[PDB]
């Protein structure tokens, strides 16, 4: 591999001269907010997830332009709605080329919410009154039970033998409770994050968020799962339960299929790999403003390639895209990507669109 | 749901121990912290004199003594876990002791991340201020200006976000703090100075990359000054330009965790290992070097305190506390440690079970207690105890009588014992008992009564006759025989008045000098069974019980004419009858051969027996007997289940006596055994003192390894106990343990430190380890049950297990092993390999329910004697907890997610009924009933989910801050409100939960509030704050603090009257003090 893994996350295909905004707006826990709603966008946005957009209808063009002046956040509803996630605009681009109006933004999801009201304005744009959900944080399993003479030894110096000494040191006071160190380790953020980091290391070498919340929302976005589980993960407020649930998904779910036919194996977990710094999957907008969450894999099967390779609007610069569909039912599964220069590696790969996929556990 | 929580047994684990001059300046005190309790002793030569013990509405987290400028004696600073700060003073006002609160306030910050090294609290040696490291990036300071009664205080930002330990130093121009910290470079020590004047840190005297794993800090006193810093491998002194360092071989073994200063000088320190090593560290001199001696082995010390005279208090959390004696590096032997005294520490209670051990209808709790050598079973029994001073093997005793052989000594010197057709006399001189003759008393006849009588005489009443003997120059001075030489069948005598009875007839004699004169005669409608004639000089009546009409009766002074005549019912006869006086009233008691005891109020003038009540006390026949217990009379009911009978506010009480059967007893007041009892049974005479009130009594069984689960198999007359010893790799033991010291022994035939699991089999009566079965290499025993399955009559110990490898995070494999204990050994009756860890198991309607990772699985027991699956239930949680009631099943994970599954016999599988997911750490759960579920959850809380279409959500009906960490709940009760659930705890506190009717809940809730107005609270901490469910912080609900309620009885008579002022009460009307007294005393008798 020698492709610039940060080229994808900057979304150059939108144009690379966008006015940037120092991303920071965080509403108080359990507060209420009136935030506009992007029409025409159906996705379950995860905190931390970068969301690119292209907007045409002059009501959309207006209220974005307005948002640039005033707070920059908007609501991205998760549909049948009750729950959603805020998205802050961090880059703006006006464009009146070829005669016609376009606005291009790059938002980033920030905070989860509960919907309260949804008065849709006479301009045509919904305005959602919104309850900001708090992000449940619990202390260590040992914090309550801990011996006070053994408080002094809780911080350590920063290698599988290291994790045993960590487990022995951290959970020594498990002997006061009715369970072992190895059980308490299974609910330990740090142990759980490291275990997830090993499936992440084989997709591939980096630095990721220290925080259990942030980490958990980051890995949530890597998972090619259906819209209904995505919501199960989102509703889970505790980061520890989120990390365990993510470990489960990652171990159990191993094939991926055409959501429509229900029985045509497109690819496997073995093939998943990362060309984005974000991870193996990420949201990209197409020319018409349809967002696609596209999981990059090395090999795919039972896809037919129609049309001819094109570099036009390609989300991965250097690569050209060819449309791929399900051999059986014709469903647009994604795109085969192919190198334009003969020295690039990898030479080819498939980018498969999340909505068209369906993760399965075998037998 | 309406629950009542009460303490059965206060926490026993020590978590702080300080010395100083608290009670007087001239007294040396030892103060001890046991979570919410504060014990205060005075050190003596003889040992530790207890003085004042108090509770707090708080978990003691800091405890330091200090003496601010111009105070006669030391004041105590305490800070709780909820950030309740107080300054306390000891106040003796006359003959009463009180802990008054000089200052108090809550030192919490709204925004704050609590530090990873916990609360740290420190006072400078001038007593200008108190430092509190509560949160990262902050240092709270409370100045000790005497006007600061509200403990108003400022913060100072620290740069260093990861502080390990911290002290205040000695010998400085200004108050100066020294501390180890950690940044991404390494671990260093720094100092600042502290200006109250500026509310800011100035940079201070010195600094230093110290050892990777440095943890402790010690302020050296003023002869030198400076700071000692302990780690894993090193011990480092530090000062301005002076610096020493050592790394002796002797401590690189286990980490040092507690220290204490031996002399004000600072010459010597005591160091505390994590495994029991106790070291001295000597500062050799000026400051040349540091020597470190290894003194000996103690209980695993949480804290240490040198007391003077070479005595040391060892506070422990994992085993018993201790006083130990040190010796100087003596000419003949190296400095060594000796255990002087032991104090019980039940916790950690890791598991327990309730057993009716004595067969008496009286539960006994047996706990898995302690860790790592301090491991133990503890047998906790409720009752009145007997302090035994002498024992004598003499079988077949039928009666006891004390007697004064010398008429001008004020004290018993004789015990008389009757046997079948035979009388014996034991004389007493101090503690020397010798059988002897008593001239005038016959010895070839069975005595029915003897003792002192009026006009300087002794009387003996045999089956043959009524002999009467002179105190002086003993000889027979009188004898009374039955007209046709028939045997006296029943006897009863007092000061001046005999009433024998022959068959159906009964005569009535009186005692006058050198003559016993016959006064009455009479007949009786059936054969006579028992008599009493107790004065309440001479008694004007006589009680009887008879053989066929099965009836208790009163009679006249000489006539013998019926005065009340109550029928008692059934086919069994009376065995004893007793006219007695409790409180200031009069009663008649009467006992049946089947164990039943009936009592009646008595009228001495008329004879009217009133208000019959019944109670059943141990199915063998029951002899009743009067004794004195602190300027008042009780009754001792000798039976299967011996029992004392007192009267608390004009309603009688039946405190059971903590002994295997007593057949006869008498009081004994000798010079060597003053204010004592003589108890006899079938084989033994015992002499002892007796405790006034009931208490909990603790038998200890050391295992010298960690016990982990326990259950009782009644048929085998023994206990299953999962245990766990530590070996080190060769793999060899560190000490002999229960599992390596068993009679019989075994190891499972197959499919640096290491843990080795066993199933012990321990005798019910003797607690000998009979057998120790060792599980596989890498096998971790998790669950244990003792049950019968299917059509099989045999009873099995069943164990769930998991296979733990350090490579493997979630265990992929485990076993369900069925065992039979039949010979002295243990037979593996069946394995069952399973693709996961068996966290729990439970006997389920004659089948075996068992959690395996996320799966709940039901197994049936075949006639082929194998486990066969019926059904399964995959969950989205890990089934750590499993409890059932009938066909209902309760599942829980560690994160307070709970499910409610039901078995459906018609459908073959399990169905979900209800669920609740609410992220918090859960340590134990229990089924209160079909609808209600008790649980224990993070920051020492209890909580109750209730059951009651889209009503498969569980309503949260209960919340309460207990202040203890519950490991185990278990249904049972230690006495002979609805329901009883006992729980064991990490500090060895034991609690009981019961349920109330709404009416009672509402009353008692009102009364809590009335109580909280009236009762002084130590740190001036509000009871509501204390019991608030805390992590969120919400008021407690659906839980009555029974400890609070019970405290009503300890308040003064007017404070009661205040508490009940205009309180509506049912029967409503304006209630009295005595109305609530008898309610609260009804509530004490559930535990
Ligand atoms: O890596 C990838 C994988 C393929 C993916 N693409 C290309 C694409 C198209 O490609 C034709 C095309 C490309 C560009 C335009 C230009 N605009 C500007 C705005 O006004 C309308 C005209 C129009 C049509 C046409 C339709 C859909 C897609 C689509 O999903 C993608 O975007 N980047
Ligand atoms: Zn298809």
């Amino acid at each position: 591999i020698n492709f610039d893994t940060s080229l994808p996350t900057s979304h150059t295909y939108l144009g690379a001269d966008m006015e940037e905004f120092h991303g920071r707006t965080l509403h108080d826990d359990d507060s209420c907010q009136v935030i506009p709603v992007l029409p025409q966008v159906m996705m379950i946005l995860i905190p931390g997830q970068t969301l690119p957009l292209q907007l045409f209808h002059p009501q959309e063009v207006s209220m974005v332009r307005n948002l640039i002046q005033k707070d920059r956040t908007f609501a991205v509803l998760a549909y049948s709605a009750q729950f959603g996630t805020t998205a802050e605009i961090y880059a703006y681009r006006e464009e009146q080329d070829f005669g016609i109006e376009i606005v291009k933004v790059k938002a980033i999801g920030r905070q989860r919410f509960k919907v309260l009201e949804l008065r849709t304005q006479s301009d045509g744009i919904q305005q959602a009154k919104v309850q900001i959900l708090p992000e449940c944080v619990l202390p260590s399993t040992m914090s309550a039970v801990q011996l006070e003479s053994l408080n002094k030894c809780q911080i350590f110096p920063s290698s599988y033998k290291w994790w045993q000494k960590y487990q022995k040191r951290k959970f020594h006071c498990a002997n006061l409770t009715s369970w072992p160190r190895w059980l308490y380790s299974l609910y330990d953020a740090e142990t759980l994050m490291d275990r997830i980091k090993k499936q992440l290391r084989e997709w591939d070498d980096d630095s990721l968020p220290s925080n259990p919340i942030d980490f958990s929302y980051r890995v949530a976005a890597c998972l090619p799962i259906d819209d209904v589980l995505r919501i199960q993960l989102l509703k889970i407020g505790s980061a520890i339960q989120r990390l365990r649930c993510e470990l489960d998904i990652m171990n159990k779910c191993t094939s991926l299929c055409c959501k429509q036919c229900q029985e045509t194996e497109i690819t496997t977990k073995n093939e998943i790999f990362s060309l984005s710094l974000c991870g193996p999957m990420a949201a990209y907008v197409n020319p018409h403003g349809y967002v696609h969450e596209t999981l990059t894999v090395y090999k795919a099967c039972n896809l037919n390639l129609i049309g001819r390779p094109s570099t036009e609007h390609s989300w991965f610069p250097g690569y050209a895209w060819t449309v791929a569909q399900c051999k059986i039912c014709a469903s647009h599964i994604g795109w085969k990507f192919t190198a334009t220069k003969k020295d690039m590696s990898p030479q080819k790969f498939w980018g498969l669109t999340r909505s068209a996929l369906l993760p399965t556990i075998p037998d | 749901s309406y629950n009542y929580v009460v303490t059965a047994q206060k926490p026993t684990a020590v978590n702080g121990c300080v010395t100083g001059h608290f009670t007087s300046a001239e007294d040396l005190n030892l103060l001890i912290a046991k979570n919410t309790r504060l014990e205060i002793y005075v050190v003596t030569a003889e040992g530790l004199r207890p003085v004042k013990e108090v509770g707090m509405y708080g978990k003691i987290a800091v405890m330091e003594l200090f003496r601010p400028k111009g105070e006669s004696k030391d004041l105590l600073f305490i800070l709780t876990a909820k950030y309740n700060a107080c300054i306390l003073e000891y106040k003796q006002s006359g003959e009463s002791i009180d802990i008054i609160t000089r200052a108090h306030g809550n030192v919490q910050d709204r925004i704050g991340r609590p530090s990873e090294t916990g609360i740290i609290g420190i006072i400078d040696p001038e007593c200008r201020m108190i430092g509190l490291r509560l949160y990262d990036g902050l240092f709270k300071v409370i100045p000790l200006d005497r006007d600061n009664k509200e403990l108003k205080a400022f913060n100072i930002r620290l740069e260093e976000l990861h502080v390990i330990d911290v002290k205040f130093l000695y010998g400085c121009q200004a108050p100066t703090i020294c501390f180890v910290y950690q940044d991404p470079q390494g671990r260093h020590v720094k100092t600042y100075e502290v200006s109250l004047r500026e509310k800011e840190f100035n940079k201070g005297p010195w600094k230093q990359n110290v050892e990777a794993e440095a943890s402790m800090v010690i302020a050296v006193p003023e002869p030198f000054g400076g700071a000692i810093i302990i780690g894993q491998e090193s011990i480092t002194y530090h000062n301005g330009d002076k610096y020493l360092a050592i790394a002796p071989p002797i401590i690189k073994q286990s980490t040092i965790v507690c220290h204490n200063r031996v002399d004000p000088n600072g010459s010597r320190y005591l160091l505390g290992d994590m495994e029991g090593r106790l070291f001295m560290l000597l500062l050799e001199k000026t400051l040349k070097d540091l020597r470190v001696e290894l003194l000996g082995e103690t209980s695993i010390a949480e804290c240490l305190t040198y007391l003077d005279n070479g005595v040391v208090f060892v506070g422990s959390r994992l085993g018993d506390s201790q006083l130990v004696k040190l010796n100087v590096d003596s000419n003949e032997q190296g400095s060594y440690v000796v255990a002087m005294e032991t104090f019980t520490n039940l916790g950690p209670i890791v598991d327990m079970c309730v057993v009716d051990l004595e067969r008496q209808g009286q539960g006994q709790l047996v706990t898995c207690s302690g860790a790592f050598k301090e491991g133990s079973l503890r047998i906790i029994r409720n009752g009145i105890g007997i302090h035994e001073h002498a024992s004598i093997d003499l079988p077949g005793i039928k009666g006891l009588w004390p007697l004064r052989s010398d008429p001008n000594r004020e004290t018993d010197d004789t015990l008389v014992l009757s046997f079948v057709g035979q009388t014996r006399v034991l004389m007493l001189n101090g503690e020397e008992v010798e059988e002897t003759e008593l001239m005038g008393f016959v010895d070839d006849q069975q005595t029915f009564f003897c003792g002192n009588v009026a006009h300087q005489q002794l009387i003996q009443i045999t089956s043959a006759s009524v002999r009467l003997v002179s105190q002086e120059p003993k000889a027979l001075v009188s004898e009374w025989k039955e007209p046709q030489a028939k045997n006296i069948s029943v006897a009863s005598c007092n000061s001046s008045q005999v009433v024998v009875a022959v068959g159906r007839a009964l005569y009535y004699l009186q005692i006058h000098p050198q003559e016993l004169r016959q006064i009455s005669h009479t007949e009786m409608e059936h054969e006579v069974a028992c008599l009493d004639i107790t004065p309440l000089g001479l008694s004007p009546l006589c009680a009887i019980g008879l053989w066929t009409d099965i009836s208790a009766r009163i009679l006249k002074l000489p006539s013998f004419e019926l005065l009340h005549k109550e029928m008692l019912g059934g086919e069994i006869i009376p065995r004893s009858i007793l006219m007695t006086t409790f409180e200031s009233s009069h009663y008649l008691l009467c006992a049946l051969g089947d164990g039943a005891l009936f009592y009646f109020g008595l009228n001495i003038e008329t004879g009217l027996l009133s208000d019959r009540k019944k109670v059943t006390l141990g199915t063998q026949p029951t002899v009743l007997r009067t004794f004195r217990s602190l300027s008042t009379t009780n009754v001792f009911a000798c039976s299967d289940r011996p029992t004392v009978i007192y009267s608390s506010n004009h309603k009688l009480v039946f405190s059971n006596v903590n002994l295997k059967e007593v057949n006869y007893m008498c009081p004994l007041n000798s010079d060597g055994y003053p204010d004592s009892l003589a108890l006899a049974n079938n084989s033994t005479l015992t002499i002892g003192t007796i405790d006034e009130i009931q208490k909990l009594h603790i038998r200890t069984v050391p295992l010298y390894e960690s016990p982990r689960k326990i259950c009782y198999q009644e048929v085998s007359q023994c206990f299953g106990v999962l245990s766990s010893r530590i070996e080190v790799q060769d793999t060899t033991a560190l000490r002999p343990s229960a599992s390596t010291q068993a009679l019989s022994s075994s190891v499972s035939s197959s499919k640096e430190e290491v843990e080795v699991h066993n199933l012990l089999i321990i005798d019910q009566h003797t607690f000998e380890v009979l057998h120790a079965h060792q599980f596989l290499q890498n096998e971790y025993a998790l669950s244990l049950v003792s049950c019968k399955l299917g059509k099989d009559p045999n009873t099995y110990f069943i164990v769930g297990t998991a296979m733990v490898y350090p490579e493997e995070a979630e265990p992929k494999q485990g076993r369900i092993v069925v065992f039979q204990y039949s010979d002295g050994k243990l037979q593996t009756v069946a394995e069952k390999e399973v693709k996961g860890a068996v966290y729990s198991m439970v006997e389920f309607n004659g089948k075996l329910l068992a959690s395996i990772n996320s799966t709940v699985r039901l197994y049936e027991w075949t006639t082929e004697k194998e486990l066969r699956t019926e059904c399964n239930h995959y969950n989205n949680i890990m089934a750590l907890y499993l409890k059932t009631k009938g066909d209902f099943i309760l599942v829980g994970d560690l994160m307070r997610s709970v499910l409610l599954l039901a078995y459906k016999p018609m459908e073959g599988n399990f169905e979900e009924i209800a669920r609740d997911f609410n992220p918090n750490w859960m340590s134990a759960v229990e089924i209160l009933d079909d609808d209600n579920f008790l649980g224990a959850e993070n920051a020492f809380n209890l909580f109750v989910c209730q059951k009651d279409e889209e009503r498969q959500h569980l309503q949260e009906v209960g919340l309460f801050h207990l202040g203890e960490f519950v490991n185990v709940f278990c249904h049972g009760s230690l006495v002979m409100t609805q329901g009883s659930v006992l729980f064991g705890t990490v500090n060895g506190m034991i609690g009981l939960v019961t349920s109330l009717s709404e009416s009672w809940y509402n009353l008692l809730l009102d009364m809590q509030n009335r109580l909280n107005k009236v009762i002084k609270s130590v740190g001036k901490i509000e009871h509501s704050f204390w019991r608030s469910f805390h992590t969120k912080t919400e008021p407690a609900t659906g839980f009555i603090d029974g400890d609070l309620i019970e405290s009503f009885l300890d308040i003064s008579r007017p404070k009661m009257q205040e508490v009940v002022a205009n309180l509506q009460y049912d029967d409503k009307r304006e209630a009295t003090a005595d109305d609530l007294i008898k309610v609260v005393e009804e509530l004490t008798r559930i535990h």
